[PDB]
């Protein structure tokens, strides 16, 4: 069968104007018979190329708000809609003029003048252009669930090493630079049979202070002036340095380091060096970029003594008996739960972590690995701006009725969190931003005691 | 060995893997044996202490010398106190796009988005100079079988527009050539069945593989990098941005970015769901499973090229296609294909993987011609013979396929 | 809290019976004589799935392979035999929350996710839903929704036939491509018309409608290989039969020693 | 909670065993015991579900023979040129669940991620390091861990235990 | 049903599955420690606690959290039939998510232990508590002076019904 002077193999199908036609039996069948003559609304109008003069494209290289390429490339005729000569379809049935198409981002459409946030810097819409600023900013690490790593400049990785590994620190080329050097440091731990390893304890190393956040708490090892500035926001536990560093801590096994813009090209360890290159992100301490994974995990650990990391058994094929499980639980991330947030985070590689670890916790949580694998997309969801509620009682529940006093109901659930909300070190209400959408429960100080007292964690009118 | 015995000194030993273990130290000093002073643990020969300068290096697993080197085909690096000292080369980068749906860009970006439409592989922004177009087109009942009908190349602003089909046609400036073409500034020629490979002069290679089904593989020069732009990134090293369209900002679906590429304004929006195929069908998952674990498998017929090239995203795509596609068999093989020319563009040669599976390509060619799974040369015509010089691009990634047989040149009648 | 004391749930069972007749869950009854492996129903309504069920026939339109994929568990039925994950099994076999079950006229596998299925001795399938899978379900039996038509025979505006809606319900094997069946003209060929319409079959009138019935007795009488006219049309009638229990009816018997009779241990 | 630590001198989380029969407990009490018996070293009495156990027996010189450590189910029987894990003999180094046994030219340690190091030297001495998470919830003959050296180990009922006693 | 094969003997939960136990114990010994200490002296915790690791070893298929928290809040019951209402759920231990059933701009719900038998709603107005039941402990509204009623039917406070 030939189709638009493409030859057809029996068995294949083609789809054209909505009809699928297959050819079978050297015969094109198409599904409802035949194809009724399709009809385009005005001012869009139907050529067809019974009368193709030579040189004339027709619909082949009609264009829309969608094509961004405005070149003509189609050879010969092609049937369809055209719009009036110099005209271009928006996407409705109309035609509008080229510098009049609305701007296209994440699935969705934008008038000229409107305005988009990416990372740090602001966009707008401008005859079918983007102009944005220039404006550099921080980038983040997140390590979560069983070695789940994503690197600064976006290497996405797994890796299961048991023993203390350097998450990321400075003065590695030369050792000199400049500021002062810091260290943040993972402590990991055996979590499941299968041969994952899960974060237990974060140590950061920071001028001559030692943070060590373990179990749920901090503890400051120390030996100037403490440069920290540990804040209790939603489920994160920040920990502020006047360097440019933050870490957020989920306080069970991830951790997001956020790193200004200043430390580009002057960091490395499990967490990459931060020169906007994701290839050379896997370069073991003696500075030479390698292609597996397991020899530049094991490169970076603290102690030489260790033993080295072994290639893991897969999960789900270790224990398939909970493999249903799994894909019966991590499926919240591709249902309506998430559906807003498919268009702005990719949720594969989030699946794939979710039923991985739903498969390998097989020694007792499978609830807590589940949670922090969803926690995981939540959060990237919530730093881009999307608000989406996903804890219910059965799925992550969260006991904010716990924090409220004797007689008292102030602490809700907040998915994007409170940015900016009045307490004793924040009097004027001020929200420096750097950190978006931390989940959990905060306070609602009522008109009466507006002010959140972390210390006394109470609502007072003053401090 | 030459260790002495020392009341409080820090217990983070400073090795040749780790020398400045020392100063990241959190513990206090404790007693026992450490290296003299200016000397660091020589854990890799276990050797006792030796200088820094003395420490060797380790890569791959195999240990180095002090001003041992080792090469990349991307870099080239020398060990010195235990450390590796690399410096950069030039580099071509490759483009990708397999199965008719699998893509991986010029930096290394791998992505998977159905078309319907004709879409702009790679381009410079700024100029017309060349132009890459795939036809991928639904070839199925649903709505994620897509086939790679025809791959168009145009030059020098559209003067020069050669159109291969699935088919193995060849149609330059809309007539129906016989290959080898010597065009101007492209000569396009088919080193075997199975492939056909177009060389331009401005840094651009084209290798199609039509058997069993159209897959397509784009080199491209050192010296376009950071100015193409199109579904194969603009070659700038960061994977971060080979989502940036046209408009000026960076997508977050590759379904997003990929609708922006095409030609036509009939073609449907591609919105990239989340099925697996593989979970639809008990009997296609078993094939799948039984037939693509050998890409991951190491002791099987590819297990000689899993330190080249990592399988886990060929094996991901033989498990996709073949679970998907009707014609199982064919995109198996195709997997499997894709992944030994990936090989062999590495160096590897898996001559003998076709034991067990994918034999009937092996016994198809015509009369006069025999399979062969090393095809680095041109085939010998008897026009060859004659004028002496045969149309070939001399150097590109071996291919495999029925040729000639040695000793026998190909007659004009498609005939050896 | 869900009420519900209509004891009529034909709404809720789709089967398959006779020369390729098809009840879907919505009641559309339609003719498609399919030999190829085809999707009988599964849970395409949510991102995980609980169940998938496909058959495939051979040459006698019987039944020869069931295929069901629940919850992890992988059932395969065939004559005289009963895979669970591949391994052979010895009824009654429970496991997983599977119970299959072998008796003197069908085999009956039990899903208490809220499934049942049952292939008969009369080479007929038969499948019980749950409610909670309403408009959640695709295949051959229909999308359960309630509208005979509606979202089973439309794919963009268009009618489209019984013919069409079965080919396009299709799963094939790897290695095994199959030909989709070639629509026959009519052949031009009132036996059923006395029983059917008789009072022995009267206290199932009133729930059940007989006109696709009739319709399918007339079709497998003239389809059937065999000038046992009298004996050619048990599976229609047996079908019938089911409905009415189904829907709440209490049929009488109809069968005899010489008109379509069975034996009991 | 935020826990602040400037003073480095953590005496008071170690106790030992070292020479003929000297014992210093975790809140700094040192006496001698000649005990050849198997005796409890450290074990956490102060919670429902104990984490370390930890025991150790000596032979006639006084040398220790045996050494026996519960860690979260985990069991580690050292002896001279010996090192079993759940009953099954091991190379060092050896990781596993958490808990890391290595040897070195002095020393044999076994560190548990929990928060305890044990140190076997080659002069005889056991060597037990303790979070101080674990304060005043052990029992055995380390003391009760509360920095405090006679108060809740020399007392059984308001009366003063000899160290042999105890 | 007759045809239903009978059942077997099932195997040590904690024998077949020993990577597990350790946890079950630390997860289980809540039901001997300080929480539960006042329910102690009046409802045993030996077979709660056995049930407790059983489970625990035995809920190797997913959701383990789910079968610690049904056989500690089986205890807890126990503990609540007889008076004592311990408060056992923390935020890391058996959460309940209260919170969830506020309406927007509202905070009504809070955990009560002991549970409140004679809640004032439409259903019972007068406010009368029949007995019969003791320490359903959960997520229970405390309507406010100005809507002191509450209705079910919809889940909210309302003046009346
Ligand atoms: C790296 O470059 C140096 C200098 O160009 C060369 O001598 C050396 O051979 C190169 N490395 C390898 C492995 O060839
Ligand atoms: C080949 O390309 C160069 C640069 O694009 C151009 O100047 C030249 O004319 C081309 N060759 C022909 C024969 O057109
Ligand atoms: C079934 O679901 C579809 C999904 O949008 C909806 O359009 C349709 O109305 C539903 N049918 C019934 C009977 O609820
Ligand atoms: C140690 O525990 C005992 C027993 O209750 C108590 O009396 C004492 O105050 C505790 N000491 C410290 C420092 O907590
Ligand atoms: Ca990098
Ligand atoms: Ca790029
Ligand atoms: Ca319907
Ligand atoms: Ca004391
Ligand atoms: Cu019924």
């Amino acid at each position: 069968c030939y189709h638009r002077g493409s030859m057809i193999p029996n068995g294949e199908s083609v789809h054209d104007s909505g009809a699928i036609c297959t050819c079978t039996h050297g015969k094109l069948s198409c599904i409802g018979g035949q194809a009724p003559a399709p009809v385009c609304a005005a001012p869009m109008v139907f050529f067809d190329c019974r009368n193709a003069t030579p040189g004339d494209t027709g619909a082949g290289c009609q264009k829309s708000c969608h094509t961004l390429d405005m070149t003509c490339y189609s050879p010969q005729c092609v049937p369809g809609c055209v719009c009036p000569d110099g005209l271009v379809a928006d996407g409705e049935g109309g035609c509008i003029t080229a510098e009049d198409c609305p701007c296209v981002h994440n699935e969705a459409s934008y008038r000229a003048g409107q305005t988009i946030r990416v990372g740090c810097n602001t966009c707008t819409c401008d005859s079918r252009m983007w102009r944005c600023t220039d404006d550099p900013c921080l980038a983040t690490c997140a390590v979560y669930g069983d070695g789940h790593y994503l690197t600064f400049d976006g290497q996405s990785y797994s890796f299961n090493g048991d023993c203390e590994y350097t998450l990321v620190q400075n003065h590695c080329g030369g050792k000199d630079s400049t500021q002062d050097s810091f260290r943040v440091v993972t402590e990991n731990v055996p979590c499941g049979t299968t041969g994952t390893t899960c974060s237990k304890a974060i140590k950061i190393f920071l001028g001559g202070f030692e943070l060590k956040l373990s179990h749920g708490k901090v503890e400051v090892i120390g030996t100037q002036e403490v440069p920290y500035t540990i804040r209790q926001m939603g489920i994160y536990l920040v920990v502020d340095t006047d360097i440019g560093l933050v870490l957020l801590w989920d306080k069970k096994t991830s951790i997001f380091i956020n790193l200004s813009p200043e430390f580009k090209g002057r960091v490395c360890g499990l967490c990459g060096n931060f020169d906007d290159i994701a290839v050379n992100d896997f370069a073991t301490r003696s500075r030479s970029v390698v292609g597996d994974v397991l020899e530049f995990g094991n490169s970076w650990k603290l102690s030489p003594s260790c033993p080295d990391a072994l290639a893991p058994k897969d999960p789900c094929t270790a224990n398939p008996f909970r493999k249903s499980w799994a894909q019966k639980q991590c499926s919240i991330l591709h249902g309506p739960t998430f559906a807003a947030c498919h268009a702005h985070v990719e949720p594969a590689r989030y699946y794939e972590a979710c039923v991985n670890d739903a498969c390998a916790c097989d020694s007792g949580g499978d609830c807590e690995c589940f949670c922090t694998a969803v926690a995981a997309y939540a959060q990237a969801c919530h730093e881009v701006g999307l608000c989406v509620s996903w804890r219910t009682p059965s799925i992550c529940p969260l006991f904010c009725d716990y924090y409220n006093p004797e007689g008292q109901c102030e602490w809700h659930y907040q998915p994007c969190g409170v940015p900016c909300l009045r307490t004793c070190r924040n009097p004027r209400g001020d929200c420096l931003r750097d950190v978006r959408g931390l989940e959990g429960c905060y306070p609602k100080c009522p008109p009466e005691a507006p002010i959140f007292d972390e210390d006394k964690m109470q609502c007072v009118a003053t401090c | 060995n030459n260790m002495q015995y020392h009341e409080c000194r820090s217990p983070c030993a400073d090795t040749c893997s780790n020398q400045e273990h020392s100063r990241a130290c959190e513990d206090h000093c404790v007693a026992g044996c450490f290296c003299p002073e200016g000397t660091v643990l020589d854990d890799i020969g276990q050797t006792g202490c030796v200088p820094v300068s003395k420490c060797a290096c380790v890569y791959n697993g195999a240990a180095y010398a002090p001003g041992a080197t080792y090469s990349t085909d991307c870099t080239n690096c020398t060990c010195s106190g235990g450390r590796w000292s690399c410096q950069e080369v030039p580099c071509p980068g490759t483009c990708s796009v397999l199965g008719g749906a699998h893509f991986s860009t010029f930096d290394g970006k791998q992505y998977t988005v159905h078309g319907d439409c004709s879409y702009v592989l790679t381009k410079p922004c700024d100029s017309s100079a060349f132009t890459v177009l795939a036809e991928l087109r639904r070839c199925g009942l649903t709505d994620s079988e897509t086939c790679l009908k025809s791959v168009t190349l145009s030059l020098d602003g559209a003067q020069t527009v050669v159109v291969i089909k699935a088919s193995g046609e060849v149609f330059l400036n809309q007539i129906y050539t016989q290959l080898p073409i010597s065009a101007a500034n492209v000569t396009i020629f088919r080193p075997s069945t199975f492939f056909i490979i177009a060389q331009t002069s401005l840094g651009l290679q084209l290798n199609l593989q039509l058997v069993p089904t159209m897959q397509l593989f784009m080199q491209l020069a050192p010296k376009l990098r950071g100015q193409t732009c199109g579904l194969c990134g603009n070659f700038n090293s960061i994977q971060a941005d080979d989502f940036r369209t046209l408009s000026g900002v960076v997508e977050a679906t590759a379904a997003a970015f990929f609708n922006t590429f095409k030609t036509q304004a009939a073609c449907p929006n591609i919105r990239n769901s989340f099925e697996d195929p593989c979970s639809l069908s008990v009997e296609n998952e078993k094939y799948a499973q039984h037939w693509c674990s050998q890409l991951t498998d190491a002791d099987g017929p590819f297990g000689r090229c899993h330190a080249a090239v990592k399988p886990g995203t060929y094996y991901s795509n033989c498990m996709f296609d073949t679970c998907n596609c009707e014609r199982s068999e064919d995109c198996l093989c195709a997997a499997l294909s894709s992944y030994v020319h990936a090989c062999a563009a590495k160096g590897v040669q898996l001559g003998g993987w076709r034991d067990g599976v994918c034999t009937k390509p092996m016994t198809t060619c015509p009369k006069s011609m025999t399979y062969h799974y090393h095809v680095s040369t041109c085939q010998p015509t008897c026009r060859s013979l004659s004028e002496g010089d045969i149309t070939c691009s001399v150097g590109f990634i071996p291919v495999d396929g029925c040729i000639c047989p040695k000793g026998t040149f190909l007659d004009d009648t498609g005939k050896c | 809290v869900v009420r519900a004391s209509n004891p009529a749930h034909n709404g809720r069972v789709c089967s398959t019976w006779g020369s390729f007749h098809y009840k879907t869950f919505d009641g559309d009854v339609f003719r498609f004589p399919g030999l190829c492996n085809y999707v009988f129903s599964e849970h395409c309504g949510a991102a995980y799935e609980d169940f998938n069920i496909q058959l495939r026939r051979s040459q006698a339109p019987t039944l020869s392979r069931v295929l069901m994929k629940v919850d992890g568990v992988v059932i395969q039925l065939t004559k005289g035999s009963v895979l669970v994950n591949g391994h052979p099994v010895l009824l009654p076999f429970s496991q997983s929350g599977v119970l299959i079950q072998q008796s003197s006229s069908y085999t009956k596998v039990e899903a208490r996710l809220g499934l049942v299925l049952m292939w008969n001795h009369d080479d007929s399938l038969l499948l019980e839903l749950d409610t909670k899978y309403a408009n959640k379900t695709c295949g051959l039996c229909g999308d359960f929704n309630g509208m005979p038509v509606v979202s089973e025979l439309l794919s963009h505006n268009t009618k489209l036939t019984p013919m069409e809606f079965g080919n396009l319900q299709k799963m094939d094997d790897p290695t095994d491509q199959c030909q989709d069946p070639v629509p026959e003209p009519p052949r031009n060929c009132g036996i059923c018309e006395e029983l059917l319409h008789g009072q022995l079959f009267s206290g199932c009138v009133a729930l059940v409608d007989v006109g696709s019935y009739l319709e399918a007795c007339r079709q497998d009488l003239c389809f059937c290989e065999d000038t046992d006219l009298l004996s050619c049309v048990c599976h229609t009638l047996a079908e019938y039969s089911r409905q009415c229990t189904h829907a709440g009816g209490l049929p009488q018997d109809w069968r005899g020693p010489d008109f379509c009779p069975q034996k009991c241990p | 909670p935020v826990v602040r630590a400037s003073n480095p001198a953590h005496n008071g989380r170690v106790c030992s065993t070292w020479g003929s029969f000297h014992y210093k407990t975790f809140d700094g009490d040192v006496f001698r015991f000649p005990g050849l018996c198997n005796y409890v070293f450290s074990e956490h009495c102060g919670a429902a579900y104990e984490d370390f156990n930890i025991q150790l027996r000596r032979s006639q010189a006084p040398t220790l023979s045996r050494v026996l450590m519960k860690v979260d189910g985990v069991v580690i029987q050292l002896t001279k040129g010996s090192v079993l894990v759940n009953g099954h003999p091991v190379l060092l180094p050896f990781s596993q669940s958490g808990v890391l046994i290595q040897q070195s030219s002095s020393y044999t340690k076994v560190e548990a991620r929990l928060g305890l190091v044990l140190m076997w030297n080659h002069d005889d001495s056991l060597l037990l390091e303790l979070d101080t998470k674990y304060a005043n919830k052990t029992c055995g003959l380390c003391g009760d861990f509360n920095g405090m050296p006679v108060v809740s180990e020399l007392l059984s009922h308001n009366t003063k235990l000899t160290p042999m006693e105890f």
